[PDB]
């Protein structure tokens, strides 16, 4: 029962009972703190602050005790993790989840997962105690001495990004990060950070992408930590200047990453220096990538990309003091006998040791591998099976096998590998809603080159514009967009130029020709113009002076790399600006993460206020909730969870608010979420009181046909406020006498039964 | 000087102490079976742990080393014992 | 004539039967029985690369017939075995239309085509025929959702179990559908 | 119908269905051709000479029996017989 | 033919969209039409919005391919569709 304004509000009358005063007072604080109340506000804090007050324990307090100490006002805000918690589950529950296709919670496999003992972990010395030991040149050095194929993993970030649009969450990384320790053991490193894991971590998991790292550092302390950075912008969506590249870097290097994979989309050495000595100063392993385009075994692909290209690219990046050669074969171009010919002069031509990243799109995938291993190569990047294949990288476990008999062995754990494909089957069941497209090999890619996701991407794209039926001509287009710009390296983002403007021109009857033609009068996309202004940096070939006229329609292009154009960031600036609009406790992390991610940072917060941890959820109730007479279990911390069992949902209130019957570990509970019911006519009406003059009740049962009146206006007797519909049948309700709305129980269109409040007047 | 007990009890006792270390700042951990995961004491601690899967339901409270087990991946510097179960044990005061 | 491949010839602790002795006495005999070829059928994926240059680079020497290979991808490693027995001079392959293709199905002609780029020998077929057919499988496919496989990746604990082509999935069914659907752990070590 | 999600129709994609005439396909001359020309054992004969890996497809076959329990109906076969009569114009054979 | 007076608002059946036809807009995905942008006889230039859905909590925005003129909007405010309901024909 609610309050009401005529009696002293007295809510309850709190007494406490000790051998002395201060054991009394530590009752008090102890039983004010368990005091909980909601509804309402109360004085609750206020005395807390007195209690613990020295001057009030001291008892030598007069009555002016409250004028003269100011302290007593000044009461700290009262969040409440567990009801938080409740209130998103029940939206979740209710209303469903962005992208997921509203089905009941499913019942998954139950698969337990697979654990190894933190005290045997902490006995393992692997390649991260390595780092620590001889530093990042002499685990090259390490490297390049083992005869066995050294494999990186791909599972915690590629192969996500690839299979599942990068949606697979901490929870389930962190749920066997102890049993993929046991398994890498030997491994060269983990590829679990950077990509899209950043942006996508704050932005649609809602999930701090720091507390990833940080927390898989913890349970997995002996294997290298890669993450994957992209020379201009680390891991943003933009251009920046060189102290956020640096800054990024400092704090990533400290919170555990410690080789880092730097590529530029072109190709551009120049644009790949700023990341290079960041890492560098952090004394963490920098890997400097050369990206594959083209076809070195077919003469007639290009006279740009050769073999002779790669070589003189490789010695570049070893003098400018890279520690490991990356080959980035972002779109599976690589095929098998290319991989032998490219790996062998790489050998010859630079004393780096080989790092080797392949997409097994085109389903050559291990053969490729294969063939780099015969010709010498140090690292392959691999997933565990159930996480390999097509878009993703090559298989572990098949390669293993695929090995037998051959004069190199694959370096690791099959029967780990086995059980940690089996535990990632499962999970990625959880992800259903996100699956790729894609289900088939596809060797088209040799042609239009397209890299990773894209090819499907641009074809719902393409859809989206109503070419679908001519989703030829767009590959075609793509092709020769390509040749058009002069033949360019194509990964994010300039392979989004290129698809682009490959929509652009089909869309648009456009051809090599009549872009130039007609240019003048073309608004190309924003992309393009970028790209021809400088911003993604400089491609090999150059730009088109008069393709570059055209697009540019008269704007300067950069005469540099986009960097030194702009000025350092204040990040005492930043800092005061964070600290005002939160609490008080800021990080470096969140100053960066602030800073990259600006809009998406400030929405992790807003999110983070209201719903709290969301990265500590079990996924299938991240993504559905709850249903009825369910108990699910939420780990807080070791010793520290959280039993929810949701007992029932009742029917809306005349507002849509709907009510949750919940038990939250022992104590019963009740939390209130608008429920968008698509329509309006479900809602419950309270039963008008008959006995009131003021509350209007419906006589008939009907229809809302229309409302005249809300919250607040005031008009004489017999004012037509509500029309309803009876039967086929309009009668226009009337008041009774001169006075003010307070309620109006209905709007258009809602179902009425006999004897529901409608209106209340005074 | 203590930072950290356990209650190696269940119930109002183990309630009880609780709130007697709280009101002294001490943190609390709790210990609980298969048929206790619902037992109100479970939840008026800082930290909740159940004594082994395995363990049964009377010998729960009982196992010595599996609750001293506990006690230590907690970091408990005091174990208040209630009343009957180890409360009187020889070998579990040692 | 054909040999159903079971076993691994390159591991002398799985069998002291099914050796490369044991192969070429069978295709010897075959030849005997006036068999115009030799299929090699491979039905549980087990023909691992290494194996299938040795065992076709012996058969070849052995028995006269041209030899004809049949492998299911479902380890993954299918094209590999194909390149593997190319290089020993295999003479017929059986594959399948990329959008056809992969896990229990055969390998992906399409990727096999460009995986022999460089390499001595062509796949003797029309790829912008292959992408074009490929296209046209993939949409017609479709239709047929409601009997897609449950397979989605390569499962190379085949080589522990050697179960063929379909059996994995349908007789996990079966143990579900009898209440052991949770426990099928010990009915793959029960087979093997 | 048996072993199928009742559900209302499903949307498919529209199948492009490449088409050869059957005036060029009764021109061409291959396995088949050979085999009435030579008979099996020169078949053989002639495949222990090719130098080109041969291919049989089993698209039509193993493929579908392997991801589909065989339920590729002879319609969808029929209709791209003629661009397979095409594609597969020089293969060993077809499944 | 009888009009059914609003006893179902949104039950009524889309024609599915002839996919050989480039005038055709089809629904790429079930949804909900959230606003009709544009009514029968109006020009529109390419890549203009005609409409907003609403699948799965998310909006897309459906827009013209071609320059051209609608000549049948089959759906309106509050909509349900499926896969492969025309939506638009514009020439
Ligand atoms: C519907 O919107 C119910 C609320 C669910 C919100 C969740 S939190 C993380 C996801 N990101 C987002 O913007 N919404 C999802
Ligand atoms: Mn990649
Ligand atoms: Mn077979």
């Amino acid at each position: 029962a609610e309050i009401s304004p005529y009696y002293d509000s007295l809510l309850v009358k709190l007494s406490t009972h000790a051998i002395s005063f201060k054991q009394a007072e530590e009752k008090m604080v102890r039983s004010l703190r368990e005091m909980r109340i909601r509804g309402v506000k109360t004085n609750i804090p206020f005395l807390i602050n007195v209690m613990k007050n020295k001057k009030f324990t001291s008892g030598d307090y007069t009555t002016k005790f409250i004028e003269e100490t100011p302290e007593l006002f000044d009461i700290q805000p009262s969040l409440d993790r567990g009801t938080k918690t409740l209130e998103y589950i029940g939206n979740v529950t209710i209303n469903g989840f962005p992208n997921v296709e509203k089905r009941p919670k499913p019942d998954y496999e139950l698969a337990s997962i697979p654990t190894v003992s933190s005290s045997k972990i902490a006995s393992f010395s692997g390649t991260k105690q390595l780092l620590d030991e001889v530093g990042p040149k002499g685990v090259a050095e390490w490297v390049k001495k083992q005869d066995d194929v050294l494999l990186t993993d791909t599972t915690f970030r590629d192969a996500h990004q690839s299979l599942l649009a990068t949606r697979v969450r901490t929870k389930d990384m962190i749920n066997i990060a102890s049993k993929t320790a046991d398994v890498f053991k030997d491994g060269f490193s983990l590829e679990m950070w950077g990509g899209a894991t950043f942006d996508v971590a704050y932005n649609f998991l809602k999930e701090n992408p720091w507390e990833r790292l940080e927390r898989l550092r913890k349970a997995i302390p002996n294997v290298l930590f890669q993450m994957l950075l992209r020379a201009s912008n680390a891991v943003g969506y933009k251009n920046y200047p060189d102290n956020v590249i640096h800054k990024f870097v400092q704090e990533s290097a400290k919170a555990g990453i410690d080789v880092f994979r730097i590529f530029d989309s072109l190709n551009w050495v120049d644009q790949m220096k700023v990341a290079n000595e960041a890492v560098q100063e952090a004394g963490k392993i920098s890997e400097g990538t050369i990206c594959y385009t083209g076809d070195i075994l077919n003469p007639e692909r290009s006279n740009i990309y050769t073999l002779e290209y790669y070589v003189k690219l490789a010695k570049e990046l070893e003098r400018e003091g890279f520690h490991i050669l990356a080959i980035k074969d972002m779109a599976g171009l690589l095929k098998p006998k290319a991989a032998y010919e490219l790996i062998g002069e790489l050998k010859s031509a630079v004393d780096l040791p080989i790092h080797l990243h392949t997409h097994d799109t085109s389903g050559n995938g291990l053969l490729t591998y294969k063939q780099a291993i015969d010709a010498g190569v140090d690292i392959i990047d691999t997933a565990v099976a159930s996480m390999s294949g097509l878009t993703s990288q090559p298989s572990a476990n098949s390669l293993y096998y695929a090995l037998n008999g051959f004069p190199r062995h694959l370096r690791t754990d099959i029967e780990g590998m086995e059980s940690l494909s089996h535990y990632w089957s499962t999970v990625r069941t959880y992800y259903s809603d996100f699956e790729s497209d894609i289900k088939s090999p596809n060797t088209e890619i040799y042609q239009h080159e397209m890299p990773g996701g894209q090819y499907s991407n641009l074809s719902q794209q393409a859809k989206s514009l109503g070419l679908g039926e001519r989703f030829d001509e767009v590959k075609d287009m793509y092709r020769r967009v390509n040749f058009l710009f002069g033949d360019i390296v194509k990964v994010a983002p300039s392979s989004k130029v290129v698809g682009d403007m490959a929509l652009y021109m089909v869309q648009n009857d456009l051809d090599e020709q009549s872009v130039i033609t007609d240019g003048y009068k073309l608004d190309f996309p924003e992309s393009v113009v970028s790209f021809f202004k400088g911003e993604i940096g400089q491609p090999v070939n150059g730009f088109n002076k008069d393709l570059q006229a055209v697009i540019l329609k008269g704007q300067e292009a950069l005469t540099a790399r986009p960097g030194e154009y702009l000025e350092p960031v204040d990040f005492e600036k930043v800092r005061e600006l964070l600290e005002e609009e939160q609490q008080g406790p800021v990080t470096e992390q969140d100053i960066i993460s602030y800073v990259l991610y600006p809009k998406v940072y400030e929405q992790y917060i807003q999110t983070r206020n209201q719903y709290g941890n969301l990265s500590l959820l079990d996924t299938p109730t991240f993504f559905f909730g709850m249903r009825n007479g369910e108990t699910v279990e939420i780990e807080i911390d070791k010793g520290k969870r959280l039993i929810i069992k949701l007992e029932t949902i009742s029917e809306p209130d005349e507002n849509g608010n709907r009510t949750i019957y919940y038990a939250m570990n022992g104590q019963a509970r009740r939390i209130y979420i608008k429920d968008e019911n698509v329509h309006t006519n479900a809602n419950v009406k309270p039963k008008a009181d008959k006995s009131n003059p003021s509350h209007i009740g419906a006589q008939m049962p009907g229809s809302v046909t229309e409302v005249k009146v809300s919250v607040g206006e005031t008009v004489k007797a017999n004012q037509p406020l509500l029309i309803t519909e009876a039967m086929k049948m309009e009668t226009t309700i009337q008041a009774p006498f001169d006075g003010v709305i307070k309620q109006v129980t209905v709007n258009n269109g809602d179902t009425i039964a006999t004897g529901d409040l409608l209106i209340e007047i005074e | 000087q203590i930072k950290k007990l356990l209650v190696a009890n269940r119930g109002e006792i183990a309630i009880r102490i609780f709130r007697a270390a709280a009101e002294l700042d001490i943190s609390t951990v709790a210990i609980y079976s298969n048929e206790d995961k619902s037992s109100l004491h479970r939840y008026k601690a800082d930290e909740s742990y159940l004594v082994g899967s395995d363990l049964g339901p009377a010998e729960s409270y009982l196992n010595i080393e599996r609750i001293i087990d506990v006690a230590k991946q907690a970091n408990v510097d005091a174990i208040h014992p209630g009343y009957g179960f180890l409360s009187e044990n020889e070998q579990f005061a040692r």
